[PDB]
Order: structure tokens, then C-alpha cells, then sequence
């Protein structure tokens, strides 16, 4: 599929640390998603050929948003080169939970745990070496099948620093039917991964029936924003302050 | 400091807390998950009147 791009209207804000503040405007410097960016929109409306799941170069943070309601992309395999010699990582939102399986997974020429259940064993062939495996809390993952309006804005931020592969997350129940509209909402941390492996690329584990969906894949950037907390201590506004003269003087 | 019991409300993932001057101001309890203020003790000089 030829990815027809679109515009990122001030999305991708996330509390960078644990600290709390109140009604103060803080100016940080972290890997962020620039405003009004050109997001590599993966139009997943095949009812064309969304089975375009390469080993996408996992840049320094990837705003793997998803306006998907059935989690068609259940999982995300990670690694360096995916050739049976990598202590590779899999974030799989299978029936149990969002399981974090980081092991010396034995890859084949076509590395993917294709659904067949992730039984197309081209990643996992033997748990010969398993440094860790973070089985998360088992929640109501029942092979999600709900669709319709993009209500559950499964916005996801995947950054990997110092071995720690931090996955932020947020769910906002807003009604919308196409690419990211206006509005503002911050993301929270939902897991830190205290591991020490290296990742260079990844994949998007769609649930094979291609298929009809919608999801977007941006790319973060080491910019310097200026946040604005409030009384309740939540981010209500921010400014990408290397974008324009007005933004620079702000 | 004097670990006075706090009043404000933390977001239920936030441990630290600081001020416009960027110094430790509130701390969430690791055990009972409560929030506490902080007020140091350095209190002024000492002058004589004669």
C-alpha cells in the first residue's frame, strides 16, 4: 500500500517523568513527536493490502498510534536483525494479557509469529535463553473484535533508552472516523521494561483474517517542548518551541 | 524537614513533587500510598539588642 500521509495536529504529549507539578510551565528536552508532522499513515482499509509489515526501522521512539477498536495489531515483535541470534522482544496482547516475552527467539528467513494464535513459529522456536518474561496482569483480552467509530484511541508511545523500553499509553473515549483530529490529551506511562537488550527495528503484528482497520506510525524527534501543567497537575497544553518565530518567542 | 501531612492530590503514578524553584516539595508514601508536604527547618539569624 502507498501510504498517503496526513497531518499530526498537536498529539503525542506524555508525562516524561514521575515528578508532579502544579500550575507551572516547565520547559523540557526529550524525544518528542513534532507538531503538524507528516505521519506515515498506514491506511489499513483493505475491506488495501495492509499486509505491508516490513522490519520498520525502529527510530528513537515511534508514535505507534492506533484508532483501532479490536486491536487488530495485537502484538509488536522487536529485535536487532531477527536472525535467530538476537535476544528479541515481543509485546503480545494475547488472550491472557499484554505479555512481555524477551527471549533468544530462533528466527527464520521470514521472522514473524503469524496468527494461525501466534503459531507460525518464525520467532519463537525454543526458549533456550530467556533473560526475562514480564507476564503482565491478565485483563479482559478476549480476542478483541469490536469495531466501528474510532472510540478507543489506542495511542501508544514506544521509546527505548538505556535498555529500558518504556511503553506509554492512554485511552481517550472520543468519537471520530478518520485521521487524528484536533484536541489535546497527554499520555501516561503504563510500563517500564528493566531489560538490557538492543533494538533497531520492529514489526506490527496485525491479526490476519490484510484487513479493514486504521492506524498511524509517526517517528519521534529529540526536540525541546514547553509543557503547561494545571491545578490538578495534568498537562493541558504544550508548544513545540522550535517550529516558528511565535513558538520560539513563547 | 517537617513531614507535614499533605493536602493536594497526586496523579496515581507520581512519586516526587517540586515547586517553581525546582526543589523537593511533596512525597508520596511508598507503603500506605499517602502524600506528605515538606518544610525545612533553617530559621533565621540571631541578633542582640543592647
Amino acid at each position: 500500500l502507498p501510504p498517503a500521509y496526513t497531518n499530526s495536529f498537536t498529539r503525542g504529549v506524555y508525562y516524561p517523568d514521575k515528578v508532579f507539578r502544579s500550575s507551572v510551565l516547565h520547559s523540557t528536552q526529550d524525544l518528542f513527536l513534532p507538531f503538524f508532522s507528516n505521519v506515515t499513515w498506514f491506511h489499513a482499509i483493505h475491506v488495501t493490502k495492509r499486509f505491508d509489515n516490513p522490519v520498520l526501522p525502529f527510530n528513537d521512539g515511534v508514535y505507534f498510534a492506533s484508532t483501532e477498536k479490536s486491536n487488530i495489531i495485537r502484538g509488536w515483535i522487536f529485535g536487532t536483525t531477527l536472525d535467530s541470534k538476537t535476544q528479541s522482544l515481543l509485546i503480545v496482547n494475547n488472550a491472557t494479557n499484554v505479555v512481555i516475552k524477551v527471549c533468544e527467539f530462533q528466527f527464520c528467513n521470514d521472522p514473524f509469529l503469524g496468527v494461525y494464535m501466534e503459531s507460525e513459529f518464525r520467532v519463537y522456536s525454543s526458549a533456550n535463553n530467556c533473560t526475562f518474561e514480564y507476564v503482565s496482569q491478565p485483563f479482559l483480552m478476549d480476542l478483541e473484535g469490536k469495531q466501528g467509530n474510532f472510540k478507543n484511541l489506542r495511542e501508544f508511545v514506544f521509546k527505548n533508552i538505556d535498555g529500558y523500553f518504556k511503553i506509554y499509553s492512554k485511552h481517550t473515549p472520543i468519537n471520530l472516523v478518520r485521521d487524528l483530529p484536533q484536541g489535546f490529551s497527554a499520555l501516561e506511562p503504563l510500563v517500564d521494561l528493566p531489560i538490557g537488550i538492543n533494538i533497531t527495528r520492529f514489526q506490527t503484528l496485525l491479526a490476519l483474517h490484510a484487513g479493514a482497520a486504521a492506524y498511524y506510525v509517526g517517528y519521534l524527534q529529540p526536540r525541546t517542548f514547553l509543557l503547561k501543567y494545571n491545578e490538578n497537575g495534568t498537562i493541558t497544553d504544550a508548544v513545540d518551541c522550535a517550529l516558528d518565530p511565535l513558538s520560539e518567542t513563547k | 524537614g517537617v513531614l507535614t501531612e499533605s493536602n493536594k492530590k497526586f496523579l496515581p503514578f507520581q512519586q516526587f513533587g517540586r515547586d517553581i524553584a525546582d526543589t523537593t516539595d511533596a512525597v508520596r508514601d511508598p507503603q500506605t500510598l499517602e502524600i506528605l508536604d515538606i518544610t525545612p527547618c533553617s530559621f533565621g539569624g540571631v541578633s542582640v539588642i543592647t
